[PDB]
RNA sequence: UCUGAUGGAGGAUCGAGUUGAUACUGACGUGCAAAUCGUUCAUUUCAAUCACGUUUAGGGGCGAAAGACUAAUCGAAAAG
RNA sequence: GAGAACUUUGAAGACUGAAGUGGAGAAGGGUUUCUUGUCAACUGUGAUUGAACAAGAGUUAGCCGCUCCUAAGGGAUAGCUGAAAAGUGUUUAAAGGGGUCCCCGUCUCAAAAGGGAAACAGGUUGAUAUUCCUGUGCCAAUAGUAUUAUGAGUUAGAUGGUAACAUAUAUAUAAAUGAACUCCUUUACAUAGGCUUUACACUCGGGGUGCGUUUUCUUUGCACUUUACCUUUAUAACAAACCUUGGAAUCAAUUUACUUGGAGAAGAGGUUCGUUGAACUCAAUUCAAAAAUUUGUUUUGUAGCAAUAGUAAUUCGUAAUUAUCCGAAGUGGUAAGGACUAUCCUUGAAAAAAGGAGGGAACGGCUUUGUGCUUUGCUACUCUUAAUACUUGUAUGAGCGUACCAACAACCGCAUCAGGUCUCCAAGGUUAACAGCCUCUGGUUAAAUAGAAAAAAGUAGGUAAGGGAAGUCGGCAAAAUAGAUCCGUAACUUCGGGAAAAGGAUUGGCUCUGAGGACAUUAAUGUUAACUCAGAACUGAAACGGACAAGGGGAAUCCGACUGUUUAAUUAAAACAUAGCAUUGUGAAAAGCCACAACUGGUAUUAACACAAUGUGAUUUCUGCCCAGUGCUUUG
RNA sequence: UUAUCCAUUUAUAGGGAUGAAUU
């Protein structure tokens, strides 16, 4: 056979994302003396449209505690958050929407968004659109807390990993049909060369083990091994079960 | 007079696409769009901006929120659980 | 094109020089000869 | 070119040592008049008349150091 | 009807290359393509052009009337006129509140 | 509630151009042409069309998937 | 000319015909360009022609482009792998600049359509022209002293305005100080819809300049009538920005549309940016009244370039002169601008370069004490624009591209090949129209041939009595109305459609008639611009969107929901895709999927409303039983 | 924690009670 599209994939020739009109990688203020002894207020001047993502950006203007001048961050923005208000960063920072804090300082059950779940990575978790963690609790000599992300896992990150108060803007985002292909074209044409599909069962048996047949049907079992080379993994890989899920 | 007599906005779609699913963007059209009410200025003017940004007709100042309102029935509670404290 | 460069330019004088014929007082005593319609010098 | 008609700047740039050129007009306004066109470094200074007996004036207030040449 | 004619080598039309023909002496339509014209300097509040300015494009502002460049509020190219009056009546506002409150703050 | 009274949305309609190629299985088939000509047909606000520049190279690429295309060469190009 | 259907000239008849064999176009070609000469071969016929052959000649830039900047990206450096070849390009940059110690900072290439210093008109050649000439300008650059001037501000810096607003018209509106360090703005940006302005385009009647039938008639059929770069032109209106003030309810200005407002509106007063760059007396003036200068009324101008340059008709050494060159408008065809509204799970690019600002290191001189500082006398002062004269290298202005074709024979198709190959332009008539059809500027009357005859047959068409699919696998092909107005329009349906359903009448002609805007007078009378309706006539060969231009419908069944895509050159589909549905894996740099020989990398400028891997394929209604078999997965 | 590996940055301040702000 070929090379299938899935491992082609990989080579990122056409492939690598259409990035020309992005707006900057979205990162959290880098721990600093003021953040980690104290609060420092930045204010979002405006919030912007980042054209690979769905969730809106923030250019958060703080002011250089070292050097004269200010420096611009882009942040995910929070639902709720306003151009012209000042967001607070650091421990002592007053817990509200928006505001960036060590997670071992608030309390449990609170909503969090742009979670980092290993101090220092400027935020890495929770980021898409709409979504939101939970702390679900602390450890009793801190420096540990567990908090429920948005697929439904728990995970446990210490207490000096920082996050905002809040929950993602542009909520349900998936929530309206894409009427049409069109919009669809338009919304991958920013983001990737994921779409159109074109079903492996419909192509011939050298670019695809479910391609060739007569009557296309997949013929054998469509669960591959998690063990499977790159040209194998192709089916529903490593599945532990199928059919419709009974709650 | 009254031109659709039920299928209103959606009738830019024609016949196209399902009566189903034209309806369930039933349940979203009359408010992405709609006219809701800024707590800056206080007239029920906002307006659909972007996918997450929003802007009233009158304070020129854009807030962030959801993908076709104002504001996310999550993001009421979460709110109103954080100003609890 | 009525655009080109200098050296571009210089090799198409040099080829029209080429194509010139063997004088006549030499032939008292060419076949590298080309038309520009037929045969084109691919440059 | 300007059309100017207040005089006392136009006696005060009598004493510019650049202006060379003067041209006369001869044009029938429906009686025969004329527009006295003078050389400027930046402009084609032509000044439009109203009477005969103004142009008359102007046209040997010129100081006649320098060169004479009409189109006609 | 007449007919036109190119000149400025940038054969095809683009917002830099837009056409205009009149009439010349010599009784033919020659072309006659005009500089692209710039934007103005704006609100830094409510995205409103400031005013006091003309928009030139930075090759002629290089050159541009001082006059046409500030309105008569100090900085000149700061903001327009009900967004600077925020300011202005918020300045001795925030510091009376910041007084007031130093003060009653035993 | 309807009637009458107002506008300018849509991967809306007809339709030249543009991009194609339904049928005559017409002509041609020692052709104008190693794919053309005539009539007919599809398409025209968008998953639209074109140009230049640029990226992806051969058991590889690329493919809205035809074993399609990759310089008249493809169920493994061309040169040695 | 030896020789002429296919060389030239004149006449005629015609075509290209508003989307051109027309001008400019770029790739590509490279002298095919021009002049002169010439015909051995070629120019599939002739050929005296020519893109052939031969000799000469022809491409002139500070302003047009490249050159400069940055994008998709390419190469290279540091490393790190690899035997190397090569693979990746900060993965422990000590990488040039800045100002006066510190701050910033991989290099380089990549756009003749992206950004961008500044040029227009007339004329000129056998061949080049916004390059050559004449004239008029514009932009960038310009080192050290002495003279000037202008204007400012001052013995280190202005003006009014209740406000918005505006603020210097010398040769040019230059003349309202300024470091390090920063913060902005311009550059700089999508699509759709209509409204409006302006130039250009076209057009109308009467004033200035030429041809014509006229058997039968003519205020007869018509034809030729200008103004670049340069000035904030002022204006004014209009679109927006912006203050006072009224302080609205019996809410209000309003837009084509909705917009806006008690954070301020009727209403009133007041003030810029944006346009065409003469429109309103604009520039004055004759004269009057306000007043130690304004307002009105009359003469000049194609608002200033501007006519004199160009252009056009009669006389006229064979070189000249003439005068015209005007009141106005009307349509909306093409562009640009403005203010708006709407759309996105689509938000529609960077630098070079330039400008503004916060702040304030430093600010009047001569000489004079001591060591950049306190001090003694006079206070004249200093800069913004322009230069002038001597020293530095000489103190303006590099290099390259500019001819021609762009296909109709100069490009690619083996060729002088009906093929392929990147913008603008459209008058009338007709029109909805840049459609089609005839013509007007421009171009052509040529196509690897011409006569004559004209049968079969072929090919591209036309017309056919009566029948009307009986033909044929199959209504294949052709015909049938098809524009427009009035009327009428079913089943079914997702209520949106079906729908131009189906189905009718009319449209010919001229004589007619009537109705529907802006300008003025103390309810009425005058100046001046539409194409929409209606009824009475008769009349014409009872026929008429007269040519061109243009849907055949209906009842059902099968498949696919739809728009879209596909086997370049036999299959355009029921195939693919598609939104919808459903499943699976993955919480991360010790993850999922994938690439790589290693190093390392793509997704990823990402983070479960995410990425990856699948199947089914609008909507509606459903999606049953079986885990034994094979797979996948989980515990011990 | 010293080998080793990972993350962040300008390797930029020791632990407890919608305007600016550099010399």
């Amino acid at each position: 056979g070929r090379v299938i599209r899935g491992q082609r994939k990989g080579r990122g020739s056409i492939f690598k994302s259409h990035n020309h009109h992005r707006k900057g990688a979205a990162k959290l203020r880098h721990l600093d003396y003021c953040e980690k002894k104290g609060y420092i207020k930045g204010l979002v001047k405006d919030i912007i449209h980042d054209p690979g993502r769905g969730a809106p950006l923030a250019k958060v203007i703080f002011k250089r505690t070292e050097k004269y001048g200010k420096k611009e961050e882009l942040i995910i923005a929070s639902e709720g958050m306003f151009t012209g208000q000042y967001i607070s960063c650091g421990t002592k920072a007053p817990l509200s929407v928006g505001n960036i804090l060590p997670i071992g300082k608030m309390p449990e059950g609170t909503l969090i968004c742009n979670l980092e779940h290993r101090t220092g990575n400027r935020g890495t978790l929770v980021k898409a659109s709409g979504c939101y963690a939970t702390v679900v609790g602390q450890s009793e000599d801190g420096k540990k807390t567990k908090v429920r992300l948005p697929s439904g896992a728990k995970k446990t990150i210490d207490a000096k990993a920082r996050a905002m108060v809040g929950v993602v803007g542009a909520g349900g985002r998936i929530d309206k049909p894409i009427l049409k292909a069109g919009v669809a074209h338009h919304k991958y044409r920013v983001k990737r060369n994921c779409w159109p599909k074109v079903r492996g069962v419909a192509m011939n048996p050298v670019e695809h083990p479910h391609g060739g047949g007569n009557h296309q049907h997949i013929g054998h079992p469509s669960t591959v091994s998690r063990s499977a080379p790159a040209g194998q993994k192709v089916g529903l890989i490593a599945a532990r079960r199928t059919g419709l899920l009974r709650g | 007079s009254r031109r659709t007599k039920k299928v209103g906005l959606t009738g830019k779609y024609g016949t196209r696409y399902g009566s189903s699913l034209r309806k369930q963007i039933k349940k979203i059209e009359l408010m992405q769009h709609a006219k809701y009410l800024c707590t800056f200025c206080g007239k029920t003017a906002t307006k659909r901006t972007c996918v997450g940004i929003w802007k009233c007709k009158k304070c020129k100042r854009k807030v962030c929120g959801g993908a076709w309102s104002l504001t996310t029935p999550a993001a009421v509670a979460a709110k109103s659980t954080i100003i609890r404290l | 094109g009525s655009i080109k460069r200098f050296r571009l330019k210089q090799r198409l004088g040099k080829c029209r020089r080429q194509n010139r014929p063997v004088p006549h007082w030499y032939r008292l005593k060419n076949t590298k000869r080309r038309h520009w319609r037929r045969t084109k010098l691919g440059l | 070119p300007k059309q100017i008609t207040d005089i006392r700047k136009f006696l005060k740039i009598s004493r510019k040592p650049d202006t060379t050129a003067v041209i006369i007009m001869k044009k029938k306004s429906k009686t025969v008049i004329t527009k006295l066109k003078l050389r400027t470094k930046k402009y084609l200074y032509t000044m439009v008349f109203a009477d005969r007996k103004k142009a008359e004036r102007i046209e040997n207030s010129l100081l006649p150091s320098l060169k004479r040449i009409y189109y006609p | 009807a007449q007919r036109v004619h190119y000149r400025r080598h940038n054969h095809y039309n683009t917002k830099s290359n837009k056409v205009r023909p009149v009439r010349t002496p010599g009784g033919k339509l020659t072309i006659h393509v005009v500089k692209k014209k710039a934007g103005k300097p704006k609100c830094a509040d409510c995205k409103t052009a400031i005013q006091g300015v003309k928009a030139l494009r930075p090759a002629d502002n290089y050159r541009a009337r001082r006059k046409n460049r500030t309105v008569a509020r100090a900085y000149g190219g700061s903001i327009c006129a009900r967004c600077i009056r925020e300011r202005i009546m918020r300045a001795f506002l925030f510091e009376e509140q910041k007084c007031v409150r130093q003060v009653l703050k035993e």
